[PDB]
DNA sequence: TAATAGATTAGAGCCGTTTA
RNA sequence: AAACGGCUCUAAUCUAUUAG
């Protein structure tokens, strides 16, 4: 019989300097490290894709439950956890109405033109790809 | 009277008080944290009066270095002691020490006697300790709050210091043939003959045929090998190369260990032909799986090795590869081979993958252990070994009992 | 096949943090398998899903979800098959206790078809780039350059590393291998070996269980039986205890996901992701070198 | 030439921060000395 | 002379909104004329400056 | 150049969502 | 491509040897 040594599970620090092991519990307890004031979401997709993203963004705000909450922690809600606003009413939307190259080019050129020409600042562009 | 009152240092000790306050309301406890509940306009000290004296169930001090010398918190604490004397309830005050820069001998004499709940370096564990104290003192939605309460309790779940024992997947080589022999079949062995079709394991290396078998065994398929002089063959002690002290210009140590590994694998492949077990191809190597109906109730030693799933049949199968890095050992790998009706394999591989994933979805450690151990014990000949025919007089022994492991740290198995 | 990585590579020139979301992920209930349950059955994982996406968003909007808790640069380099492209990620601690978790980009190209090893010039370039990044960040050269990879280090590239490095720096090379067939079971209970166990095979090589059962979750990070990762200190001098501690620490920073831990160090995984993104499209000079543009 | 390198200092500082640094910046306030 | 224009031009390829502020603007009081009142007397327009 | 192994390595796909 | 895993398939390389 060979002995199995133990490496202690490391703890990741969080806001207020509180260190925990699971990402989920530390986030839902103390919140993230740095405060960003919000997420100005940009959405590049069809109108149906924008509607789907908006509905999911509304659903994120309220708590959403796993089937086994002990095995996998719940989501309290985006504002509860991260302390910043990621509302679906502040979305910068860019509608879309070698095949891989031009399919990438569509979303790409949309994003470059939005980031260059448009005044609306976007924190992160949510490319809602169709199916 | 049901209300938990939190006193703290207002100017510079707000974050902890706020977090604790909303945590306590999220747990169902009524709180009067001042920076969150002190109404604007009202006479603040008279409201503190009314809250502490009339309806405060328990009084909490935040005992940071900022506190314990500030006039507001000291007044609040002194009136808390007055309420303690009036109520005659033990530990009506529950001091909370967050700052680590003050010792227990610098805490003010007003609360130094009473035990402060540890908040120095873990707010969540200290909060769970506070919750346990509140439960002990019976301090007074039914599905939403229990998740947070159990998360507070569970955030610090660690491995308990208990002995745990484990069955591995490796199976050790008990013993090896004494001599690895290079026969000089310069012309007796046909050049274009395929030595993998030889009855016994043997491989063509450096105008030699190296194997664990006697030079006279390859006769039925190699008639010309007869009347071969035994002095031409060169024999090496197996343990000599396994320990690595053998090193010779004729054959390097690592290469000789590689050929022994190949011999072990080849011998396993030949043996499993005899062991009454069918075969299946992976992209890497062979899998040995038993037919349905060729085992009693599909069961060997109280372990079911084949069964049914969605009008298909699944069979437990193994794939063995010998290695000599840690010790002379043979690493097994467990797989599920799917057939249409128990006798005929399913040709397409995609359904094989899908059915294997579906079958292993609900299988876990105990199931895999029972199936692997039962399969190895089924292919075994004697009680504690399995035979590999590398020679008419030499065999390879693989132990039935895997390399057992043990550890000082483990857990309680959830019920 | 190459939608995501090529898209990220094309936006890579002008730094724009982007997150790709499939329609079947956000609203998985509507699109079905045409005969029953939805194609991506996310009912049991919805909140977890809502976790990861949110965390990903919070990372791509400039927010730091969590840190680690000195003087050691963790340099995970991964080889991409195209010629071979070595792309690295680096992780260390600054003087303000923050964890600098950039990449190490500007991929170095081995012309050989199957040699997953850096040529001496490219090895020197990679190591001096990482050391210069650490020097400009922490004002001083690292005490230990924990270089880990999925391949064994050859002699010439290790000599290049040791000659380009300066004095008072002991760089240690580690090889992390997945899917080694050491399936270690548990005889007593019905649950697998719990995460954190390490099997010290030799002084330089061991089997670390970076994933498995976790007491804190009353379940397993890995379905079926966990596969340990083989950790081998083939090059450099270090203790297997500290190396396994470092690997277990690095298995926490998967900002791309909200999961308790991943089976492999996050440095290797992030380096692999950025390398795939780089090799997806044409060459980019001085790429952004920050993970929000890749993951 | 002094203008070019003086601009280059602030420039490459901004580009490295926007490229390498994780923390997002909405607008960069170049505090030019006098 | 051409610091502002060149700096704004060189950041055009990698679009980064930038605002150039002089130390004599944000803190105008600290820089006198060695003889008296500061170079850039913003006292009457401090609110407007902030605006 | 082909082949026969063993050791490393690397890609892609594919299914399940971690036993209460 | 929310993600992490387990498995499946496939390819290449480095060795050692043999036939080209
Ligand atoms: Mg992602």
């Amino acid at each position: 019989m060979k002995e199995l040594i133990y490496i202690e599970e490391p703890s990741i620090l969080f806001a207020h300097g509180q260190k925990c092991t699971d990402p989920r519990d530390g986030l839902a307890l103390f919140g993230p490290l740095n405060q960003i004031y919000g997420i100005k979401s940009g959405v590049v997709g069809t109108q149906k894709g924008l509607q789907i993203f908006k509905s999911y963004l509304d659903k994120i705000q309220k708590p959403i439950y796993n089937h086994n909450n002990i095995t996998r922690p719940m989501f309290p809600g985006f504002e509860a956890v991260f302390g910043c606003k990621w509302e679906s009413q502040n979305i910068v939307f860019k509608e879309i109405t070698k095949r891989t190259y031009d399919l990438v080019t569509l979303f790409n050129d949309k994003i470059i033109t939005a980031n260059k020409n448009d005044e609306e600042r976007v924190d992160v562009w949510f490319v809602i790809v169709p199916e | 009277r049901n209300k938990i009152f939190i006193s703290h240092a207002t100017p510079e000790d707000d974050d902890f008080t706020r977090w604790l306050s909303l945590k306590l309301i999220g747990l169902g406890y009524e709180v009067w944290c001042d920076i969150l509940f002190l109404d604007k306009g009202v006479d603040f000290w008279s409201t503190i009066e009314k809250e502490i004296r009339e309806n405060t169930c328990k009084f909490l001090i935040v005992s940071s270095t900022a506190g314990n010398k500030r006039e507001g918190v000291l007044k609040e604490l002194a009136v808390a002691t007055k309420v303690k004397k009036h109520l005659q309830d033990d530990m009506f005050i529950i001091p909370l020490a967050i700052d680590e820069n003050l010792s227990y001998d610098d805490i003010n004499i007003e609360i130094v006697r009473l035990n402060a709940i540890d908040f120095k370096k873990s707010w969540a564990k200290g909060l769970q300790d506070l919750l346990d104290a509140f439960e002990k003192q019976n301090v007074p939605d039914h599905s939403k709050s229990n998740l947070l309460y159990q998360q507070i309790f569970l955030h610090d779940k660690q491995a308990i210091e208990k002995e745990e024992t484990y069955d591995s997947n490796w199976f050790p080589i008990i013993s090896f043939p004494n001599e690895l022999r290079f026969h000089r079949y310069d012309w007796r062995l046909p050049k274009q003959f395929d030595v993998r079709t030889l009855a016994f394991p043997a491989i063509r290396y450096k105008e030699y045929l190296c194997t664990f078998a006697w030079e006279y065994d390859f006769i039925h398929q190699l008639p010309k090998t007869e009347t071969y002089n035994g002095q031409e063959s060169i024999r090496i002690s197996t343990s000599d190369i396994l320990s690595g002290r053998y090193d010779t210009d004729f054959i390097r140590n690592y290469e000789c260990q590689r050929l022994i590994v190949q011999l072990i694998n080849k011998a396993f492949e030949l043996r499993m032909k005899d062991k009454n077990v069918r075969e299946y191809q992976m992209s890497k190597t062979f899998a040995y799986w038993i037919e349905k109906g060729k085992l009693e109730k599909d069961k060997f030693e109280k372990i079911k090795l084949v069964g049914k799933q969605k009008n298909k049949y699944w069979h437990f199968g193994i794939s063995a590869a010998g290695k000599l890095y840690p010790s002379p050992v043979l690493m097994v790998s467990s797989h599920i081979i799917f057939t249409m009706d128990g006798i005929n394999l399913i040709k397409s591989k995609s359904i094989q993958h899908s059915s294997r994933r579906k079958q292993g979805k609900n299988w876990w450690n105990d199931k895999w252990r029972e199936k692997l151990l039962a399969f190895i014990r089924f292919l075994s000949d004697d009680q504690n070994a399995i035979y590999l025919n590398v020679g008419s007089e030499e065999k390879i022994l693989i132990s039935n009992k895997p390399l057992k492991f043990f550890g000082k740290m483990s857990y309680v198995t959830p019920s | 096949a190459q939608f995501h990585d090529q898209l990220k590579a094309r936006l890579l020139e002008h730094t724009i943090p982007t997150q790709i979301l499939r329609e079947s992920t956000l609203a998985w209930r509507d699109f079905k398998n045409t005969f029953g349950a939805p194609i991506r059955d996310f009912s049991k994982i919805e909140g977890h899903l809502a976790w990861t996406i949110s965390t990903a968003a919070y990372y791509k909007a400039g927010g730091k979800p969590w840190k680690l808790g000195p003087g050691v640069c963790y340099l995970g380099l991964v080889y991409k098959k195209i010629q071979n492209a070595c792309c690295a990620a680096q992780m260390f601690l600054d003087n303000g206790d923050g964890t600098v978790f950039k990449g190490e980009v500007g991929p170095w190209y081995n012309p050989e078809k199957g040699e997953y090893h850096l040529k001496p010039k490219e090895a020197k370039a990679l190591l001096t780039q990482a050391l210069e990044s650490y020097k400009e960040q922490n004002k001083s050269y690292p005490k230990e350059v924990f270089i880990h990879a999925r391949t064994r280090f050859n002699d010439e590239e290790w000599n290049a590393f040791n000659e380009v490095t300066p004095k008072n720096t002991n760089l240690v090379g580690v090889t992390i291998t997945k899917s080694k067939p050491l399936k270690l079971y548990k005889t007593e209970g019905a649950f697998p070996i719990m995460r954190g166990n390490a099997y010290i095979v030799d002084e330089k090589k061991a089997f670390l269980w970076t994933l498995g059962f976790v007491p804190k979750l009353q379940s397993t990070l890995s379905m079926e039986v966990p596969n340990p990762i083989f950790i081998e200190i083939n090059k450099g001098e270090a203790e297997i205890q500290q190396v396994l501690k470092d690997i277990l620490a690095l298995t926490k920073l998967n900002y791309n996901a909200c999961i308790y831990a991943d089976g492999e160090p996050v440095t290797l995984r992030f380096a692999n992701k950025i390398g795939e993104i780089l090799t997806a499209s044409t060459e980019i000079k001085t790429p952004p070198l920050a993970f929000k543009y890749y993951i």
